[PDB]
């Protein structure tokens, strides 16, 4: 969360949500009249692991994404509605993208499964999509895995399984798989 | 809700006037001109969320907007950069032409479209959405009632201790 | 022959714009 | 009898059934009845019992190397599914 | 059909987009010989696709105006100042290219370059270097047809020992071996035509027995992809011959049929007169400048190379191993540059 | 394969990089399927590149069942394919060909498995069976002993638990916060 | 190293400790600082020039920045928080990047 409280008009929505929906009760109105200010009064940071959702029940700025800070413009990324895979909740989630690049993850409406909030890690896990990706087909030789093209790593399966037969085959699906 | 009551009452009056002549499904596609290729794409008809950021209900399905909201997307396909300047570089005919002007008022006026020029299409309806507050917070009344910590106990008071 | 854009032949170290970070295959 | 021999002759078995229908009574019936005999003569084999609103009531046996033969057993009585289930164990066999 | 990948090692990665102008194919190709007629099309063919083509180039801003329009922003590169004998600029002309394709070859001598020098020497030298890189993956080399040691024609026989330099440094380089390439700027059916037309007499080696197999220019660059597209092509020589054999009379005639020439005007000079006509012709020709008047024809190495049958061995790969149909020469679009010329209801 | 434990001679990870290190007998020969390189991808003799979530319009299963399925808010990376693509190409060159060749016919065949997949976005409600399922397993449960462990969460570090998370920086920026 | 680093902030207008909001810009060929994505030269970055100049005492507890002198040809008009700050921690005008720190809070 990065903070500009110069800009927060005083509402009390990022402190009615720590309250009743967060319930760590870290926020709050510390002054009187115009003066007034909200935050932690002590140096604390914001423990909830549904501490994103201020940032968009922030009208005004004054809360926002510090992972997303200065990086694109509203108007610039084109929206996709999907779902997160982050945990079996299947969160409903707007992908925003320019070009070729995910910049930002938001929830969607919808009340049978997330009101509208999303998780720490669903919002801020698409850091992770940039890093350490597979982008080739990879056939292990004495130099190490090194780059195959599609036919040469699907012949060597086919070499593989040639010497496998019946329960020596085995599959182990992942946390990410699909139905399909 | 009530009636926009301006230019929207004489288009939507020539709407009802006026209709069109029923033709077989695609046929009107091959009279378009454009590639045959063009209608192997997939169509999706949806309806745009709120974001999550504004409060708003202009975007949404709501009785207050009066704009049309049903878009015909096409499928995403390959983007790459440019070498020389790192430019967004694609081979879509079809990448914005949905989302910037394919805009209708209805679902149905959306399938009729898709399927006089025949593309197959997959119809999404909205989340619905309903403005009920819960029952702790019902009303503004609700933050001060005895449902936070209950009656309050009047075994504190003196004669009640003595 | 001074200016030219990062993406160039000319260019020293030449850019190509990817914008994903590949994983590099353990040694051996 | 032959309750005892699915495991050595299914690889699987699916029940697919509709939740509230009158052609999947007999289908909802016969789960309802004999499931729990036929999984207590063959633990370890899967009997995936699916179910659907709209779902068409089938009998499903996958064979051994994928050889999958389904069976309508929609508006039939639980005991006729018994039969038409004892008919696949012989088709099986018969493989 | 299927788009088919350039086979070149971690191709799959770089490439994308759908093989047009603007997309990206992980080829960086240095051609040299660009602004040459057989370089012009290589380039033209790698660039097409979206391919990066190095173009080395004696300084002639005229000559490779072409080569500028061949691709898309960045792809095309022209290196200002080739020189044969410099290895510096051969190692900076190759330092990011993965293909390297040899088009350098000269029809005469000069007195600045003789035969051993650009067919021999260029090739071991450039050989040497792009064999201490690495990076380059593949080689090709571009030669006539009757290429042989034992030829008496000096250009044939310093090609086949260049050749043969380039296969022992590199062994998996690949030796195009076209015929006698047709099209629009080729040296082939221009020569012939301008022999015929502004020339007092045609002299005809012989009586135009030798046998020639010429090919389109558009199929040896096709061949060309062909080869660049296969990694089972690489150590193996291609004699790329037309569709069809044809002695050098039936063409001079068939010329003479298109242009609707008045009557013959070939005549015979049969060989051992050539070979004292042109003998000191070529010594003069060893110390002076290029000039346009004599060239190329009035030589005894163009008299020795038309004595001799100039076709593809019975046992050899050709363009049915790359699955390409060559078409035929004498009609057709291959036609029509003469075609323009006279037809007998032109002018 | 419960009846009679066979060593696995070919392991196939479907985007498993949570496996146990028993699951491979280190002499398999292992072809990983994923889109980031972790655990799996190391102990890969052929890694097979695949889309992520946002690069797919695959199938997801709730905990409630509802079935939702996601879009392709950015395009594949490199000479990656989509992974039910990639075993059926994989089936054809193997030589058991399967029947389906295009997404319509994967959801059809899903749909013939389980009925509920046709219902895209909707739960559809479950027959009380658990009674009969338990009268049906008798004799297993008694054959289940006891165990000296105590129920808890097996989650140690809620923003790392899958590929793309360990791979997000911000999500390893978090962990260390919460670590001081 | 600097592939594995977590994206981290020096703290002149934010905190030490803090992420660095990040595109994917340059991720591919690796440079992973701001200045390296888009200067390719060993000459002085505009963020050295803006490090060397010194913050400047103001009094009061807040300091109209205007970026420039003429209020119409530089930045729009901010008014900066001074209270908490010394030498060591100025605050920071956001738009020209310039520092302030005042005594006054301290009572002086
Ligand atoms: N009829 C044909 O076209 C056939 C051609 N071939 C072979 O293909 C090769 C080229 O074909 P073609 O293009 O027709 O020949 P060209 O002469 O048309 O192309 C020659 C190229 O080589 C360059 N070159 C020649 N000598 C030198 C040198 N000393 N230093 C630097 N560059 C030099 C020229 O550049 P500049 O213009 O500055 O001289 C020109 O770009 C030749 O080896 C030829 O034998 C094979 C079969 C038939
Ligand atoms: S939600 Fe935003 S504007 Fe409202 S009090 Fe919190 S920080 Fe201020
Ligand atoms: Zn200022």
């Amino acid at each position: 969360i990065k903070t500009s409280m110069n800009r927060c008009i005083h509402c009390t929505r990022c402190v009615r949500f720590t309250h009743e929906v967060a319930g760590t009760s870290e926020l709050g109105i510390t002054g009187r009249g115009r003066d007034s200010e909200v935050g932690t009064y002590i140096e604390k940071l914001h423990s909830s692991e549904l501490s994103g959702n201020v940032i968009d029940l922030c009208p005004v700025g004054a809360l926002l994404s510090k992972p997303y800070a200065f990086t694109a413009r509203s108007w610039e990324l084109k929206g996709t509605e999907t779902i997160d895979v982050s945990d079996a909740l299947g969160s409903n989630i707007k992908v925003d993208c320019r070009g070729t690049e995910v910049m930002r993850i938001t929830p969607r409406l919808n009340d049978a499964i997330n009101e509208e909030w999303l998780s720490d890690k669903g919002r801020f896990q698409y850091d992770g999509l940039k890093r350490q990706r597979l982008n080739t087909p990879l056939v292990k030789g004495a130099k190490g895995l090194e780059n195959a093209t599609w036919s040469a790593a699907f012949d060597a399966i086919r070499t593989a399984i040639a010497g496998a037969k019946g329960n020596e085959l085995k599959a182990i699906a992942g946390k990410l798989a699909d139905a399909e | 809700a009530t009636a926009p009551q301006d230019f929207s009452l004489a288009m939507k009056k020539a709407d009802e006037i006026y209709s069109g002549k029923t033709v077989k499904a695609g046929d009107i596609g091959f009279s378009a001109g454009v590639p045959l290729e063009t209608y192997n794409r997939k169509v999706r008809i949806f309806c745009p969320a709120k974001a999550a950021s504004q409060s708003g209900l202009g975007r949404t399905l709501h009785p207050s907007s009066k704009a049309p909201q049903w878009k015909i997307v096409f499928e995403n396909l390959s983007k790459w950069e440019n070498p020389l300047m790192g430019w967004t570089s694609t081979a879509d005919p079809l990448e914005n032409v949905g989302r910037s002007t394919l805009l209708f008022y209805t679902k149905e006026e959306a399938a009729a479209f898709c399927a006089k020029h025949g593309w197959e299409y997959v119809v999404d309806e909205p989340n619905p959405r309903k403005h009920i507050r819960q029952k702790r917070y019902l009303g503004y009344g609700d933050n001060y009632s005895i449902k936070r910590k209950g009656v309050p106990d009047l075994a504190h008071l003196p004669s009640n201790r003595s | 022959e001074c200016y030219n854009p990062k993406g160039s032949w000319f260019n020293p170290a030449k850019r190509n714009w990817k914008k994903v970070e590949i994983w590099q295959p353990p040694q051996v | 009898a032959w309750k005892t021999a699915l495991t050595t002759t299914f690889q699987e078995l699916r029940i697919t059934l509709s939740q509230s229908s009158s052609s999947s009574a007999g289908a909802r019936e016969f789960v309802l009845g004999q499931y729990a005999e036929l999984k207590a003569a063959n633990p370890l084999l899967p009997i995936l019992v699916r179910e659907s609103n709209a779902a068409q009531a089938s009998l499903t046996a996958r064979y051994d190397f994928g050889v999958e033969k389904k069976v309508s057993i929609e508006n039939d009585s639980a005991s006729g599914i018994l039969s038409k289930l004892e008919g696949l164990v012989k088709h099986g066999q018969s493989l | 059909s299927t788009l088919k990948p350039f086979d070149l090692n971690a191709n799959n990665a770089v490439r994308n987009g759908p093989g047009g102008r603007s997309s990206i194919g992980g080829v960086v190709a240095t051609v040299f010989g660009a602004n040459g007629f057989i370089g012009s099309y290589v380039v033209n063919e790698i660039s097409k696709r979206g391919n990066q083509v190095v173009c080395p180039y004696r300084c002639n801003e005229n000559k490779v105006q072409p080569l500028k329009q061949m691709g898309d922003l960045g792809q095309v590169v022209l290196l200002p100042e080739f020189d044969i004998h410099d290895d510096e600029y051969i190692r900076r002309a190759i330092s990011r290219s993965n293909v390297v394709i040899n088009c350098v070859g000269i029809r005469q001598e000069t007195k600045n370059y003789s035969y051993k020098d650009v067919h021999v020497d260029f090739p071991t030298r450039l050989a040497k270097i792009v064999a201490e890189s690495g990076k380059v993956e593949r080689f090709i080399q571009v030669s006539e047809m009757g290429a042989d040691v034992s030829h008496a024609s000096r250009r044939l026989q310093t090609k086949a020992v260049g050749d043969e330099a380039i296969m022992k440094y590199i062994p998996d380089a690949t030796i195009i071996r076209p015929g006698n390439v047709v099209g629009i700027e080729d040296y082939f059916y221009n020569n012939l035509i301008f022999q015929l037309s502004y020339t007092i007499v045609a002299p005809v080696i012989n009586n135009g027995a030798n046998k020639v197999q010429p090919t389109y220019i558009l199929d040896v660059a096709d061949a060309v992809v062909k080869i660049l597209k296969d990694k089972k092509t690489s150590g193996k020589t291609y004699y790329l011959g037309g569709p069809e054999t044809l002695t050098m009379r039936q063409i001079y005639d068939h010329l003479i049929d298109t242009l609707r020439l008045s009557n013959d005007d070939t005549v015979n000079l049969r060989y051992e007169l050539a070979k004292m006509l042109y003998k000191p012709l070529d010594t003069l020709r060893t110390k002076l400048p290029e000039f346009p008047f004599l060239g190329f024809m009035m030589s005894s190495d163009y008299a020795e190379e038309q004595v001799a049958d100039s076709v593809a061995p019975a046992g050899s790969l050709g363009y049915k191993d790359l699955s390409i149909s060559p078409a035929k020469v004498t009609e057709g679009l291959a036609i029509e540059g003469v075609r323009f010329i006279r037809v007998g209801g032109y002018d | 394969a419960r009846t009679n434990p066979v060593p696995a001679k070919v392991v196939y990870l479907l985007g498993s990089d949570d496996f146990k290190d028993e699951e491979i007998p280190a002499d398999a020969f292992v072809i990983y399927q994923g889109h980031h390189g972790d655990k799996g991808a190391a102990r890969a003799n052929v890694v097979l590149p695949g889309a992520a979530y946002t690069e797919k319009a695959s199938l997801f299963a709730n905990t409630e069942g509802r079935v939702q399925t996601t879009r392709t808010a950015v395009p594949v990376l490199g000479d990656a394919r989509e992974d039910w693509k990639i075993i059926r190409a994989l089936s054809e060159v193997v030589g058991q060909q399967l029947p389906y060749d295009s997404q319509p016919q994967v959801r059809a065949r899903l749909a013939e498995v389980a009925p509920h997949f046709a219902e895209i976005g909707k739960a559809e409600s479950a027959l009380w069976l658990n009674g009969q399922y338990f009268k049906g397993v008798k004799d297993l449960v008694a054959k289940a002993a006891r165990s000296t462990a105590s129920l808890a969460t097996n989650i140690s570090n809620y923003y790392m638990t899958d590929a793309i998370s360990r791979a997000s920086r911000t999500m390893a920026k978090c962990t260390a916060v919460r670590q001081q | 190293a600097e592939k594995n680093k977590i994206p981290e902030t020096v703290g002149g207008a934010a905190f030490k400790g803090d992420l660095r909001g990040t595109s994917a810009v340059g991720l591919g060929d690796g440079l992973y600082s701001h200045t390296s994505k888009w200067m390719q030269g060993n000459g002085k970055s505009p963020m050295d020039y803006i490090n060397e100049v010194e913050p400047i005492k103001v009094k009061g507890l807040v300091v109209a920045s205007h970026g420039s002198d003429d209020p119409a040809l530089g930045c729009p008009v901010e008014y900066i928080s001074l209270k908490g700050t010394s030498y060591e921690n100025p605050a920071v005008c956001k738009y020209t990047g310039n520092r302030y720190y005042s005594d006054c809070w301290k009572h002086g």
